[PDB]
RNA sequence: GCUAAACCUAGCCCCAAACCCACUCCACCUUACUACCAAACCUUAGCCAAACCAUUUACCCAAAUAAAGUAUAGGCGAUAGAAAUUGAAACCUGGCGCAAUAGAUAUAGUACCGCAAGGGAAAGAUGAAAAAACCAAGCAUAAUAUAGCAAGGACUAACCCCUAUACCUUCUGCAUAAUGAAUUAACUAGAAAUAACUUUGCAAGGAGAGCCAAAGCUAAGACCCCCGAAACCAGACGAGCUACCUAAGAACAGCUAAAAGAGCACACCCGUCUAUGUAGCAAAAUAGUGGGAAGAUUUAUAGGUAGAGGCGACAAACCUA
RNA sequence: CCUCCGCAUAAGCCUGCGUCAGAUACACUGAACUGACAAUUAACAGCCCAAUAUCUACAAUCAACCAACAAGUCAUUAUUACCCUCACUGUCAACCCAACACAGGCAUGCUCAUAAGGAAAGGUUAAAAAAAGUAAAAGGAACUCGGCAAAUCUUACCCCGCCUGUUUACCAAAAACAUCACCUCUAGCAUCACCAGUAUUAGAGGCACCGCCUGCCCAGUGAUCACUUGUUCCUUAAAUAGGGACCUGUAUGAAUGGCUCCACGAGGGUUCAGCUGUCUCUUACUUUUAACCAGUGAAAUUGACCUGCCCGUGAAGAGGCGGGCAUAACACAGCAAGACGAGAAGACCCUAUGGAGCUUUAAUUUAUUAAUGCAAACACCUGCAUUAAAAAUUUCGGUUGGGGCGACCUCGGAGCAGAACCCAACCUCCGAGCAGUACAUGCUAAGACUUCACCAGUCAAAGCGAACACUCAAUUGAUCCA
């Protein structure tokens, strides 16, 4: 959420404008819990999980200031749950 | 706000329901629709528009008594109540349709093209071409839309590989499967459109509120200038 | 001008006065001649070279830039090599 | 503008040139509205011949030279060469240029205008005034011949006079304009008789007119504006006082001609015979109107005449040859 | 001599310090204070300044100071504005604060006003014990006697005589014009800098780090008002009046009529014209006369539509005078 | 003597004229004021109901004829489950909404004039003016803007609008709006409006019943048909002008304009006859008011006043100033000539770099919506761009009666300061927005002038370097920024 410029220059009209991620509905799988989960997510996270090596390994190394999901952390506590235990 | 629609009914039943009148208000409670309000107070009755219902445990063609043709509020054309086995059931009533008329229903497909009888609803492929019809599917097994309104006759243009043209009544050709089912013949109700109001009282009755008093200027637009035109504006006579 | 800052409470220099004039220490004030970059084909040699000088302000107009500037721009400085250094000072003045 | 100027124009065009002209309007209206053709009027101080040479590529044919050869089977003002398109070519002559000399090779105006210098027929030491002389034109053909003993210009505007000063610097050089042998004045025409009387062989007389061309076409400074509304009722009584100084200003026996760029006869004729009149009376001088028959059948070839006038000649435009209106009445001072 | 006047202390203000609140029982989200049944996160805008306005126009963010109003930013205008770097001493129970028109709005968020959100007062004074003098205005004591800004010069003597065009403020200037004042008491309106000047201290140095300095530096003294719009924006509160609608209701005598958005005409609804009334009975009424009065009628109840909006048989109508 | 009110219910209010005892907007030492005490008793009314399926075409109108249209206000069954009873709450009044014990507002039943409910006059007198009535000789609209009001109860028209209806609550009820009928535009369709609808429909609009007139840019002649023409291709360098194909499944045109006409109207105008105090020309009486007596007791207003007349002065205009004149002092009742009489609310003109509503072809935008294209993704969503709709923010310089059409705003010259400089607004005239010649139209520097400020602008000795700081009255533009 913030503002723009016309035509970007700063003594046309100053307008509201709002970014808006890209939204895709895909399906992962954990191995660690071993069940597929359809989720909503965007390029970048596609793409952070592959340079991760996996969904699995995406969610254990990726911080929770990173992840900024309730479900990532759950996913998280999930899976540290399955490698204490 | 606190709207809650009339139309709560989940069982089709031929006893007359009652109504609650709109206003031309929405759920939100502000007008979407002006000139309506509060004419004299109707029953809905349930309409079956789907002619080819079998019944319950049954199959195949069903022949239907007409037991009465009525008066509806809440259409232009009349209804006919229609009685097969143990169901009864409200249709709309044909031009030529009377008390003690029995009515045939089929699915059936003819190869060759069965002869087609006021009162009866048919599959397009089975009637002949350049019959008047009513009461039309758009898709196999949806249920009639499209030519319900009094005097209103479609014509069957041509039949060509298990498609059908129709011509609606505002003279638009339609792309029909021949599987869709359509009544035969004229709406009830001819000369309805020949019927006189007389007063404005009688709008009120029938539930239209007075137009606005305020002028408008023209219901469409004026044409916009292009850049080199516009001297060729606004000239003075002298 | 701004008297007392929201953030200090401090006097503000105009900038706009920092940009178009040099202050001599002695108390005067240094501009250039308006239009001197202006149309000098149209301009008498004479005139050129009147454009192209570095001219002293009136007592009313030092005045007024003394008071849109805070006392930093008034401090004595000795830069390195100061083209105006000799002219910081004044000789040999009579009231 | 809320109401432009132009529109005044058509207006009152229109309503009066409809009735003068009958089916000869709609062929005057078109043309009048379409692109005017220019002639190239080949400075003399230049080199004439290369100039001539030039032009020729471009398929531009002298008219006058073919004009003098048909003459004879009084004399028109020599040393004038104006080169123009055959009937029917739209052809534009290209911007011209100074020569080596450092004067300009030719001139582009309109060939009509060159008619009343031409029916002004100059003799070798003549003194010549012209009373409208600005912007130019007309007033450096006049000095193309070099027929002009001294030349005398004058102009009310000095602003347009200025113009002048400029034309005369580009196509004349100094040597000809010595002290006396062209003069340039900008003081009042109408005065001209009470300052000198019995002056000058011949004199140029171009009023102001409605300038039906340029009125329709250049709205700045518009003479149908309504802020000069009045300029144009008092105009043909100005017309009047300026031929009628012309004349006073005339030697007995001298020849003046009157060029108009209207085609109204309120401003051609009318005039004409106000001015005859007025000084036949107040002055008692007798004026008589030379014809010009045989001068409107040897330029037919290149200009169209409106055969219906009672003295003087009127060029009408043609969308073929869409030369500006030019009426050009000679006559002659008996007394 | 009446009305009155007078009073000192409830309390409050700013600090400092210290991190606050929270069940007798019973009742309380439904119409709160009623024993007991099938769903939150979401750029503030605008006034204002720029002498218009349209980009722009300081507003806490982790604790002094100094760098510094510097670098920077900016219709490079108005104005906005850092950081690196430096560096921070710790004793609460105090007051050159107010004293009932002050200090809190507060004796109290009460009374009262408003449908609601919301607005919001006023005032008390004995003495150790109540089981003990005079003074504002206004008046009265005590009405008045030719004549005149109300007085002054006077005079034996109040008046008589002579002299005297109320005050404030505004308009280019003028008052006598216009503005403001019934009168009394209380309350009610000039805030700070650079630079200069004056008086000290020290002096080519001054200053209790920073800063200035070709007699300067340090310190002190000494200059910058009050009330008033129509507006604009944000967030709430309003359809118990009214506009329209929804749900389920009610009312309409009598007479003529082939029978009706018919006629006469009650009740009922409205408000044509006149008169009365005009601080009224009334912030729109009364009396007479009128228009309609089975209907596009009138009306009770409950519900809905909300201001960048609603609603409208468009009157710019109505949306709590 | 009045009753156009009453009694009850609903709604609202909440102890608000019951008893006792006290002090004390006419008053009773009594009040509805203060304190204490007492009271509205359920049958009326409120407060309801086990579940799951399932049933319910046929109005009402005395419901019978007859006639409809706007199509309507009330129905169950099958199976399972089920045994305890009369609880709780409203019940008063002279009452509510209007700041009040307010000529107002206020639903229903019954009473349609009362069986119920009330009192217009504090006492007096009989002035004026004012208000409401009653009666009036002779005349009968002569009154007046107008038959307004009153009396009398009336005809024939004209204009406007078809009509009933609606509108500015609180100055406009109308010719305005709506309205049947007609016409134009838009839309081929389901589960929250339109609509449980479907082109004889629905929405957005125009006009205003009906009735009568008003209708072709469909390709031209000649004898449905030939042929140039119109449209598209190709040849032609490309054209001119030639070669080929088509115009033959149909078209109607006006949200166009006029014309009478029946009924109707608190519409605007005219008129017949009567009629009446409207008037000639006013009078008498009654009531209210009034004035006086008793009680209670406001408001606007007010610089101070010991508050006269005539003439003059103050550009008009004086109670107060000048010259004359007048003049014991005090009430009460009339009056409206003056006190630029008092209170708001106006209307007119002007001003503000003050607002706001509306409009657009004002400027700045497209954040929003819709569509499109390109990316992404394998139709939707997202990003970018474009096009429209819908809005949003902001403004509307100065001179010239005021308004329209015009003119003007900067620089130079003249009338124009008779003679240093400066200075004549407004007006009346003229002109300027260049141009030409150099190409040292190079560099630098004493001293000066100056359009009354500043900014700008002007002249110039000497010197360096060259050679043997141009003419012209104006001939012009700061900062920023590029
Ligand atoms: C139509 S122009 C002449 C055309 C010119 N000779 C040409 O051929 O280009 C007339 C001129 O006469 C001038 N003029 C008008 N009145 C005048 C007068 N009284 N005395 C002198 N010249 C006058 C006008 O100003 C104008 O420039
Ligand atoms: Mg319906
Ligand atoms: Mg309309
Ligand atoms: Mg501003
Ligand atoms: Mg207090
Ligand atoms: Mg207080
Ligand atoms: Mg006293
Ligand atoms: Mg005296
Ligand atoms: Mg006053
Ligand atoms: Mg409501
Ligand atoms: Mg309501
Ligand atoms: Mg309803
Ligand atoms: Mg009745
Ligand atoms: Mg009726
Ligand atoms: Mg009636
Ligand atoms: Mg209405
Ligand atoms: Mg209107
Ligand atoms: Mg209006
Ligand atoms: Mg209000
Ligand atoms: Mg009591
Ligand atoms: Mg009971
Ligand atoms: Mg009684
Ligand atoms: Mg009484
Ligand atoms: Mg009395
Ligand atoms: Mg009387
Ligand atoms: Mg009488
Ligand atoms: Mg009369
Ligand atoms: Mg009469
Ligand atoms: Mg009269
Ligand atoms: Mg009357
Ligand atoms: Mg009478
Ligand atoms: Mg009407
Ligand atoms: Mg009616
Ligand atoms: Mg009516
Ligand atoms: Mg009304
Ligand atoms: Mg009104
Ligand atoms: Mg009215
Ligand atoms: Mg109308
Ligand atoms: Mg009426
Ligand atoms: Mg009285
Ligand atoms: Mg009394
Ligand atoms: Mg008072
Ligand atoms: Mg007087
Ligand atoms: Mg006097
Ligand atoms: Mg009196
Ligand atoms: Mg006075
Ligand atoms: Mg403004
Ligand atoms: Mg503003
Ligand atoms: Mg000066
Ligand atoms: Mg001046
Ligand atoms: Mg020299």
């Amino acid at each position: 959420l913030g503002q723009i410029y016309a035509n970007n220059d700063k003594l046309s009209k100053r307008l509201k404008k709002v970014w808006k991620p890209q939204l895709f509905e895909r399906e992962f799988y954990s191995e660690i819990l071993d069940k597929k989960f359809t989720v909503t997510v965007t390029m970048r996270t596609l793409d952070l999980i592959d340079e991760a090596y996996g969904l699995d390994f995406y969610i254990l190394k990726t911080p929770k200031e990173d992840l900024c999901s309730k479900f990532g952390m759950d996913l998280k506590r999930g899976m540290l749950l399955r490698l204490a235990r | 706000a606190n709207f809650v629609s009339w139309k709560s009914r989940t069982k089709y039943t031929i006893t007359p329901v009652k109504m609650r009148k709109s206003g031309g208000r929405d759920h939100t409670g502000r007008i979407r629709v002006h000139g309506i309000g509060g004419g004299h107070k109707q029953r809905y009755r349930m309409i079956d528009f789907l002619r080819f219902r079998p019944e319950e445990t049954k199959s195949g063609p069903f022949e239907e008594k007409v037991i009465q043709v009525r008066y509806d509020p809440c259409r232009s054309a009349d209804i006919a109540l229609v009685a097969g086995g143990s169901r009864k059931r409200w249709i709309i009533a044909t031009e030529n349709m009377q008390a003690g008329d029995t009515i045939l229903n089929s699915n059936h497909i003819g190869r060759m093209a069965v002869a087609a009888r006021e009162g009866d609803a048919h599959p397009l492929g089975a009637l002949p071409v350049g019959t008047l019809i009513n009461n039309v599917e758009s898709e196999p097994g949806r249920g009639a839309q499209y030519i319900r309104a009094a005097g209103t006759c479609g014509v069957l243009l041509r039949k060509v590989n298990g498609t059908a043209i129709i011509q609606l009544p505002s003279k638009r050709q339609m792309q029909v499967l021949e599987t869709c089912v359509a009544t035969v013949g004229r709406v009830s109700n001819v000369d309805h459109n020949k019927r006189v109001i007389g007063k404005a009282g009688r709008n009120r009755w029938l539930g239209k509120r007075p137009n606005s008093g305020r002028w408008h200027r023209k219901g469409g637009w004026a044409g916009r200038k292009i850049r080199p035109l516009p001297p060729m504006k606004s000239y003075v006579k002298l | 001008l701004t008297y007392f800052s929201a953030r200090k409470g401090k006097r503000k220099t105009v900038k706009a006065v920092i940009d178009r004039f040099l202050r001599l220490h002695c108390g005067l004030w240094v501009r250039r001649k308006a239009g001197y970059k202006k149309k000098l084909w149209k301009k008498t040699p004479a005139r050129k070279k009147r454009l192209r000088e570095f001219v002293f302000c009136n007592k009313t107009q030092s005045k007024l830039l003394d008071k849109m500037t805070t006392s930093f721009w008034k401090r004595r400085n000795w830069y390195v090599d100061d083209p105006y250094q000799k002219y910081h000072d004044r000789t040999n003045l009579k009231v | 503008p809320k109401f432009p100027a132009v529109r005044l124009a058509l207006q009152n065009f229109d309503m009066t040139y409809s009735v003068q002209f009958g089916d000869l309007w709609p062929s005057i209206r078109v043309s009048l509205l379409s692109e005017q053709k220019y002639g190239a009027l080949v400075n003399n101080f230049a080199a004439w011949d290369h100039v001539s040479a030039k032009l020729e590529q471009l398929s531009a044919k002298d008219f006058v030279n073919e004009a003098i050869s048909h003459w004879e089977l009084w004399a028109c003002s020599p040393n004038l060469r104006c080169f123009t398109f055959d009937r029917g070519d739209i052809s534009r002559f290209p911007p011209a240029r100074p020569g080596s000399l450092g004067v300009m090779e030719y001139y582009l105006m309109d060939a009509a205008s060159l008619l009343p210098v031409l029916a002004l027929g100059l003799q070798p030491g003549d003194i010549v005034l012209d009373l409208c002389a600005a912007p130019g034109g007309k007033t450096l053909a006049l000095l193309q011949t070099g027929c002009c003993r001294n030349l005398a210009a004058n102009d009310l505007s000095p602003s347009r006079i200025a113009r002048l000063q400029k034309i005369l610097h580009s196509y004349v050089p100094e040597e000809i304009r010595d002290g006396n042998q062209v003069r340039v004045t900008s003081w009042d025409g109408r005065k001209w008789g009470e300052l000198e009387g019995d002056t000058y062989d011949r004199v140029l007389v171009d009023v102001p007119c409605t300038t039906d061309r340029h009125s329709l076409h250049e709205e700045e400074n518009n003479i149908f504006k309504r802020s000069r509304k009045k300029e144009r009722q008092i105009l043909p009584v100005l017309q009047v006082q300026l031929l009628a100084a012309g004349l006073l200003a005339t030697k007995p026996g001298g020849h003046v001609v009157y060029s108009t760029c209207s085609l109204s006869h309120l401003q051609n004729e009318y005039v004409v015979q106000g001015a005859i009149e007025l000084l036949a009376n107040q002055y008692s001088i007798q004026v008589q109107v030379e014809d010009l028959t045989h001068f409107r059948r040897v330029f037919m070839d290149t200009f169209c005449f409106f055969s219906s006038c009672q003295v003087g000649e009127l060029v009408i435009p043609n969308l073929m040859a869409n030369f500006g209106p030019m009426y050009f009445c000679k006559m002659r001072r008996l007394t």
